[PDB]
């Protein structure tokens, strides 16, 4: 008779904070899951956040590949692909150099997914 | 209610995984496993103040240095544990921590605790310890070590014992409250 597996230990980091602990669960839908992030986390706007993989690939959660997830890995959280798409609109057209180089590199680097192309 | 980060390290093969172990489990293994890096967020309000125990578990591997210099900067608050009895522990730390730590961040506060004390219990240990020529640190240039390092009150807790443990981290929280001008 195997334990259960329904509980699972993971670390959601952020930019310059310290991560928060909570149980996540794969067989709900995404939109479970954000909304039980942001009932937690007491945060609005649950269409403005998304969920990633903090390891070498530096992808997002798919459908088909979110198997890769393991307890005990960093992961850290990362704004939604509408709101990065949107910026890096806004931001192609911007009058700064700099801004454009850093624009571009991050888009061809993260170009390597298939629904959000 | 201001809720604080904090970052937990300590000398190698201390007792990190059996201290996390127990945290999580409210247990006591003597076995040994090895743990890569963990991180627990506890709610706990003392005195009526709500903050946020972010642990964080530090690994002592050369491999790992950026990773854990990474966070050393801009650090709120650290808890150190180190054996007591350890005169390359001593060395280590006035090479290594107190240095960095008074010249990065003059006003972050430090809670330190010492470890391995238990074992005196054991003759083992103390056999070890006899065949080499060695003597325990003398009380007063431990307080010295104390005293020299700006702490405001310098206490210990006992793990296996589970006696102070509470008591120090609530002493910690008070003196993050009132710190020294």
């Amino acid at each position: 008779m195997p334990p259960p597996a329904d509980i699972v230990k993971v670390a959601i980091e952020w930019p310059g904070a310290y991560p928060k602990l909570m149980e996540i669960d794969q067989k709900k839908p995404l939109s479970a899951i954000i909304k039980e992030v942001c009932d937690g986390w007491s945060l609005a706007n649950h269409e403005y956040f998304a969920l990633q993989h903090a390891d070498s690939s530096n992808f997002y959660i798919t459908e088909k590949n979110r198997n890769e997830i393991k307890n005990g890995t960093i992961l850290r959280l990362t704004t939604s692909p509408a709101q990065n798409a949107q910026q890096l609109h806004e931001r192609i057209q911007s009058s700064s150099m700099d801004a454009k180089l850093e624009a571009l590199k991050d888009l061809a680097s993260l170009s390597r997914d298939v629904t959000f192309a | 209610m201001q809720s604080i980060k904090c970052v937990v390290v300590g000398d190698g093969a201390v007792g990190k995984t059996c201290l996390l172990i127990c945290y999580t489990t409210n247990a006591f293994p003597k076995e040994y496993i090895p743990t890569v890096f963990d991180n627990y967020s506890a709610q706990s309000a003392v005195d009526g103040r709500t903050v946020n125990l972010n642990l964080w578990d530090t690994a002592g591997l050369e491999e790992y240095d950026r990773l854990r210099t990474l966070s050393y900067p801009q650090t709120n608050v650290f808890v150190i544990c180190f054996s007591i009895a350890s005169p390359p522990s001593y060395e280590n730390v006035r090479h290594k921590w107190h240095p960095e730590v008074c010249h990065h961040c003059p006003d972050v506060p430090i809670l330190l605790v010492g470890t391995k004390k238990d074992l005196r219990a054991q003759p083992d240990t103390l056999r070890r310890l006899k065949e080499q020529g060695q003597a325990p640190i003398t009380p007063q240039q431990g307080q010295a070590l104390a005293k020299q390092i700006h702490a405001v009150r310098y206490l210990e807790c006992s793990a296996l014992q589970q006696d102070g443990v509470k008591e120090v981290f609530a002493e910690a929280v008070r003196a993050v409250l009132n710190p020294t001008p």
